[PDB]
């Protein structure tokens, strides 16, 4: 019983967390009810991780969903797993942040964001070992950006020995709703940096071109992004959910993948990606998973160099050939994984797939590449800043220009630890 | 080529065969490291707590 | 009589431990019950199989045996396997999260706070024993229990028993199955802090034990339970002297005797042979020649090295089935006109040897053949100081980056232990090379 | 597409080999430290043998067998051919030899003084390995004063071969082939290194036959033969002119004899057929050759040079019977066969 207490926040939060519940209760055999329908054992062993039992042999999410609009929320309690959360556990308000992560952070979340860890504390007074916490959210908006990095902040105040875990969605002009969104993402970036220890980067650039590029999608929706999302996200969350000797939680994970405290933001990849009755063999998943074009943070990896990668296989496949092609992989392309990390590759293995595919694998690697993600954001904010442009929506929330200045050299500063390890 | 010190008994027998003749830390000082590394955690944690304070 | 008692720690340790002792009870003729027909002494008595089960009034005879894991999931395998008859809940201790593969995470923070209960379930074992031996410690190298606790454990074992022998059996990290990057750190650490207390180690890298089942069970990928069920065999063939009537290592005193001349330098090599897959229907018995040549090829050895670029210090061949001393010395003294023997030259050039007549006992349904005769040779080779160059060229490529250092730092150790422990393994790289060379 | 490393940039036969496998389009070389590979040409010093064999789905392969310095150090090499039965003390083919620092001070003047009292010549020759210092003398107590490293002291061939017109020594160097497999091969071409100056039995120039000191202390160095140095088919041709006998014949018969004698020696203990890695290696053999057509082994190199005719044809066979054979892709040897 190592349980993990989910949280989700803002728009993006729980649109995509949303969807993550509807993706892994199908693959554990939860109904939208709570009860179990499954045929095998493998889905109820640990179960816990993520589930409470009620009475009734009912299983509720351990999930807490918060928003500073109730509007997406609503929209959660009418979709199809809706009746599955624990109703106690929607906290919301009514002003919304307005894209703004001063709202978020300091003035409208601060409202809110006491009877949140009220639920957190109940969910975690329950918990008979609980390892940590998992948050999605965005980091372009407001309630996401600047209230969950609240939520962050104070949940590492009262849990300081907790692992705090994340899937950020990163914003891109590319699919943008406001300008402010580079200002919001570098605001919470730095608080990301000192606060979680383990973050993965969903750039919603990746995302579009994914959809586009590949899944032959000329019009990507919001949903069509999610669905990468939800897919990613129970790909790396496999380790957690089904028994397993790597990465069997967060806390040896962390260990795993992070040499250096500040450097713990990863690329997710997912393969197959096919806009599809066709049999994927162990080769083709291989050499997918390690494509750029099959990354969900927009950075080529071979203009950095891996700290770590975690590989997990999914479906019922010759083990000996899926470690054939990953050794493979890294002989024939050493020169991208850093020599002073020896065996920095790790597999795992699992027999259930995703539901509607025979096998797939799920990519999670630590590269230095990830600094062209910050540098993005960073030229983005500056363009902005150089001239103060927007700032007046910050300042009227009490923030100083300083804090922006101080926002500006810390990531800054992170781009420049990713280069130093690079070399 | 000598055979030495042949014991035999019901489940088996031994013996040596030659070839060539040749030619604390206490108590106290573990608690101390112990408890040195506890307070090392302790202050950390109070520098985050004052951090977070901040 | 005089007893010893099996500790077992991680999951490494706690899986082997299972699996030896299911091993131990096919050989004793127990049954998962913990009854044992040939054994007339009801509740009592002090033969040799009693220095590893005690016996109750009813007639079940218990492991002396401690399972320790800071996670529950292993050791409650051991509560609702077929063995759970023979333990008591007193030998079975879990812990609620693990040291998540950190040295410093199992030795400071979470042994601080268990290794007090160990030792009182330890001193439970130690009271019903008349004289005791010593003990025999289950563990890897790489796992954040079986390198960080199993220190402290040893530590604190040397105050309270000072005068007991201390046997280990340490799993060599194989990144074909390890689990965390920094298995080259704990194993680096944990050796440190252990030296001082161990009395003779077994090392047995996962690579050759998952070599050999690929190669001669013609396991394509093998598991865990592939691999214990190998490294039990070689254990049972060590321990099979303090189990069975014989005049060669009857105590735990006489391992140190006959195979540690120089107390740093207490590693031997292990190798052992045949290893025949179950798979094959008819399969040709090799002879005491032919199994004992088997004992110098480095494919059957527990840790790949090579012994001709070394010199040995002491030897011992531990043959099991059917085996006369007639037929062992003419194999030696075939094998001596053909392998590069050296030994150093303050020792004699001899061969400790020991023969049971018992053929080796294999698990129904398991993958290995059931064998006339086989045999477990323990030389003290310099050559296995490469399984330590290994190690320590890893330590250096990730340290020289302080690489995944404030893990261990952030449980309150020191960074000075990590180049404290690297100048240990230096210098015993160093008594390797001086012996020889 | 396999990988290997560089560890010996001071290498001019590995040198080549690497820029042929590069030309293959089917070998990638990565940084000197990255275990990630197929292939180690690896340095002479410390090479670490013990890390080698551990990567798992990589079949490693080293150009160096561990162990073969026994053959390749002068005391070694007189230490080895003494104590093994193989070659036992009464090998033909080796001169007379001792270590002079067990030692072999009382055993060497023993003999000595066997030469002196029966009007026998006694001039002896004293070396070491930590050489270009050697000295030729017939007095032995001039000998041990110049030692006072390890030096060998062997018996000075007096009455050597003299090729004609000139009236000089020589001596020839063998390159062999060892493969994974423990095949020996004999490169077909061999190189005399001739000495240019006449033969005095009465000044080091003539005596040492090296390329070095012949282009350092010799006047007349490159008269007969380019770089003093004579290939196999002027020298056959000579011996059948001169000699009316073969290369085959007189000579190469016997070389063939001691590479294999040498060689399969040491088989047991630097073999690498049941090992976790593989090794190959190439050897320099020097031979002497006396008046009567009797060779004589001299040394044994672990880490030869080539003769610049010879780089590309030597290399390119290294190539294909002991790194393709292993590494298959997309004779000039003679295959000297044993048990
Ligand atoms: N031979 C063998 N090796 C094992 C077994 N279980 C784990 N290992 C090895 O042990 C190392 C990991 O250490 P573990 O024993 O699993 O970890 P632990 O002692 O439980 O400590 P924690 O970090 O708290 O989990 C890896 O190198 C594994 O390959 C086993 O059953 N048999
Ligand atoms: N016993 C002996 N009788 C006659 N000449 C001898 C001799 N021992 C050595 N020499 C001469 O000395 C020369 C050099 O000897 P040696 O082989 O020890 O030098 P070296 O090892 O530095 C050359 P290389 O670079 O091939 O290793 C040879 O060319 C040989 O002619
Ligand atoms: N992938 C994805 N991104 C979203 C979604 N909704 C909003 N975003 C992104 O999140 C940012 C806007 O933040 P949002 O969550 O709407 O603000 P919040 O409600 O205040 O937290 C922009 O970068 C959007 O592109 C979604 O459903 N999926
Ligand atoms: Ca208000
Ligand atoms: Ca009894
Ligand atoms: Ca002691
Ligand atoms: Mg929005
Ligand atoms: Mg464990
Ligand atoms: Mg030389």
């Amino acid at each position: 019983m190592r349980e993990i207490v989910h949280i989700q926040a803002g728009q993006c939060g729980n649109q995509i967390g949303a969807k993550f519940w509807e993706v892994i209760s199908d693959e554990h055999g939860i109904d939208p009810t709570g009860s179990y329908h499954g045929d095998s054992d493998l889905q109820l062993e640990r179960i816990n991780v993520y589930y409470n039992e009620a009475t009734g042999n009912k299983y509720v999410p351990r999930a807490i969903l918060v928003d500073l609009e109730p509007g997406t929320m609503d929209s959660v309690r009418s979709g199809p797993f809706g009746q599955i959360f624990r109703p106690d556990n929607f906290v919301f308000g009514q002003s919304g942040a307005g894209n703004n992560w001063a709202k978020g952070h300091y003035t409208e979340g601060a409202e809110l964001v006491d009877s949140v860890l009220d639920v957190v504390r109940k969910e975690s007074e329950s918990c008979d070992c609980l390892q940590g916490f998992q948050l999605t959210h965005s980091l372009g908006g407001g309630t996401g950006s600047g209230m969950g990095t609240l939520l962050i902040s104070k949940i590492r105040e009262e849990y300081p020995d907790r692992i705090m875990n994340t899937f950020s969605v990163m914003p891109s002009p590319k699919v943008s709703d406001t300008v402010v969104e580079p200002y919001n993402a570098t605001l919470s970036v730095h608080q990301l940096v000192e606060n979680t220890d383990e973050t993965y980067c969903i750039d919603n650039e990746a995302l579009y071109d994914i959809c586009f590029r590949t899944l032959k999608l000329t019009t990507p929706t919001y949903g069509d992004l999610n669905h990468l999302v939800s897919a990613t996200m129970s790909g790396v969350t496999t380790c957690l959910r089904f028994p397993g000797q790597l990465n069997a939680d967060l806390r040896k994970l962390a260990v795993n993948m992070v040499p250096f405290p500040r450097l713990h933001f990863f690329m997710p990849g997912f393969a197959p990606l096919t806009s599809q009755y066709r049999a994927l063999t162990v080769p083709e998943l291989t050499q997918q998973m390690f494509d750029s074009k099959n990354m969900m943070a927009a950075c080529d990896p071979r203009h950095g160099r891996y700290l770590t990668v975690a590989a997990i296989f999914r479906g019922r496949m010759s083990m000996k050939e899926v470690d054939e092609q990953m050794l493979n992989v890294q002989n024939k392309n050493s020169s991208y994984f850093v020599e002073w990390i020896p065996n920095n590759v790790k597999t795992a293995v699992c027999d259930i797939p995703p539901r509607g595919l025979k096998m797939s694998a799920t990519f999670i690697g630590n590269s230095t590449a990830i600094q062209e993600l910050f540098k993005r954001i960073s030229e983005q904010f500056t363009a902005m800043f150089r001239r103060k442009a927007f700032l007046h929506w910050y300042t009227g929330e009490g923030m100083d220009e300083m804090e922006f200045t101080e926002a500006e050299s810390n990531m800054n500063d992170l781009v420049s630890e990713y280069q130093q390890y690079q070399d | 080529m000598e055979v030495i010190e042949l014991n035999k008994c019901t489940s088996g027998q031994s013996f040596e065969v030659i070839l060539k003749p040749p030619s604390d830390p206490s108590l106290e000082e573990i608690q101390k490291k112990l408890e040195a590394a506890e307070e090392r955690r302790k202050y950390q944690e109070a520098e985050l707590l004052k951090h977070l304070a901040e | 009589m005089r007893e010893c008692i099996s500790i077992h720690v991680g999951q490494a340790g706690v899986q082997i431990g299972n699996a030896c002792w299911e091993l131990y009870c096919l050989e004793h003729g127990i049954q998962p019950d913990g009854q044992m027909p040939s054994d007339k002494t009801i509740g009592g008595g002090d033969d040799s199989f009693n220095t590893f089960f005690s016996e109750t009034g009813a007639g079940k005879h218990v492991p002396r045996a401690v399972f320790v894991d800071l996670e529950p999931t292993v050791i409650d395998e051991v509560r609702t396997g077929t063995y759970r008859q023979l333990f008591h809940p007193e030998q079975l201790i879990t812990g609620k999260e693990d040291a998540a593969n950190n040295y410093a995470r199992g030795h400071y923070t979470i042994g601080k706070e268990i290794i007090d209960l160990v030792l009182d379930r330890i001193r439970k074992l130690a009271d019903q024993c008349t004289g005791l031996q010593g003990f025999l410690v289950f563990h890897s190298f790489g796992g954040g229990t079986g390198s960080g606790f199993t220190s402290l454990l040893m530590e604190r074992l040397s105050v309270d028993y000072g005068k007991k022998s201390k046997l280990e059996f340490s799993i060599y990290p194989a990144p074909q199955v390890s689990t965390a990057v920094v298995e080259p750190y704990n194993s680096i650490l944990t050796t440190h802090t252990t030296l001082e207390h161990s009395d003779c180690a077994f090392m047995v890298d996962n690579e050759a034990i998952y070599d050999i089942c690929r190669r001669n069970l013609d396991i394509e990928r093998p598991t865990y339970t592939n691999l214990n069920r190998l490294i039990s065999q070689i254990v049972s063939s060590i321990t099979a002297s303090l189990r069975f009537d014989g005049a060669l290592n009857v105590d735990l005193t006489e391992f140190q005797t006959n195979l540690v001349p120089y107390p740093r330098i207490h590693f031997p090599l292990a190798t052992y042979a045949p290893v025949i897959s179950a798979e094959k229907a008819y399969h040709e018995q090799l002879s005491v020649a032919e199994i004992t040549n088997a004992c110098f090829e480095p494919a059957n050895q527990m840790v790949k090295c090579d012994p001709r670029h070394g010199k040995y210090m002491a030897c011992c061949l531990l043959y099991r089935g059917d085996v006369v001393p007639k037929d062992v010395n003419a194999a030696i003294a075939t094998i001596k006109t053909k392998r590069s023997i050296q030994f150093v030259d303050w020792c004699p050039t001899g061969f400790k040897v020991g023969i049971n007549y018992q053929p080796p006992t294999v698990v129904p349904g398991g993958d290995l053949a059931k064998v006339q005769r086989a045999v477990c040779m323990l030389s003290n080779t310099t050559a296995i100081a490469e399984a330590w160059a290994r190690l320590d060229h890893k330590f250096d490529l990730m340290y020289a980056k302080r690489a995944f250092v404030h893990w261990y730092v952030g449980e309150g150790m020191e960074e000075g232990e990590f180049s404290e422990a690297r100048e240990d393994m230096a210098a015993l790289e160093k008594d390797y090379e001086e012996v020889g060379v | 597409m396999y990988t290997f490393v560089v560890r010996d940039e001071n290498s001019s036969v590995y040198a080549e080999v690497s820029r042929l496998l590069l030309a293959t389009g089917q070998w990638k070389r990565l940084r000197k430290d990255n275990p990630r590979f197929n292939l180690m040409l690896g340095e002479r010093n410390r090479l670490p043998f013990g890390r080698l064999g551990h990567e798992p789905g990589l079949v490693q392969l080293v150009n160096y067998y561990r162990g073969a310095d026994k053959l390749c150090r002068k005391a070694s090499l007189v230490k080895l051919i003494k104590t093994s039965p193989e070659l036992s003390e009464s090998c033909t083919w080796f001169p007379e030899s001792y270590v002079i620092y067990t030692d072999e001070r009382e055993v060497f003047l023993a003999a000595y003084n066997r030469r002196r009292e029966g009007r026998e010549g006694n001039v002896w020759i004293a070396k070491s390995s930590a050489g270009a210092g050697i000295l030729i003398s017939s007095e032995a107590s001039e000998l041990l004063d110049f030692i006072d490293q390890v030096h060998v002291i062997q018996k000075y061939l007096e009455k050597p071969l003299l090729l004609e017109p000139g009236h000089r020594k020589f001596d020839i160097r063998s390159w062999v082939l060892v493969d994974h497999l423990y095949n020996i091969y004999l490169y077909r071409e061999g190189v005399l290194r001739t000495s240019s100056e006449p033969y005095n039995s009465a000044d080091k120039t003539c005596h040492l036959t090296n390329h070095c000191i012949q282009k350092e202390y010799s006047k007349n160095y490159g008269r007969y033969e380019e770089g003093n140095e004579m290939f196999f088919e002027e020298f056959n041709q000579y011996l059948m002119d001169a000699l009316n006998t073969t290369l085959e014949n007189s000579i190469l018969l016997q070389i063939k004899h001691i590479i294999r004698s040498c060689l399969m020696c040491i088989e047991p203990a630097i073999s690498t057929k049941h090992l976790h890695y593989q090794s190959f290696q190439l050897f320099g053999f020097d031979f002497m050759v006396d008046e009567e057509l009797k060779v004589w082994l001299i040394e044994v190199n672990g880490a030869p040079a080539c003769a610049q005719k010879l780089y590309a044809e030597l290399c390119q066979g290294i190539v294909d019977v002991a790194i393709s054979s292993v590494f298959p892709l997309a004779s000039i040897f003679i295959k000297l066969h044993h048990h």
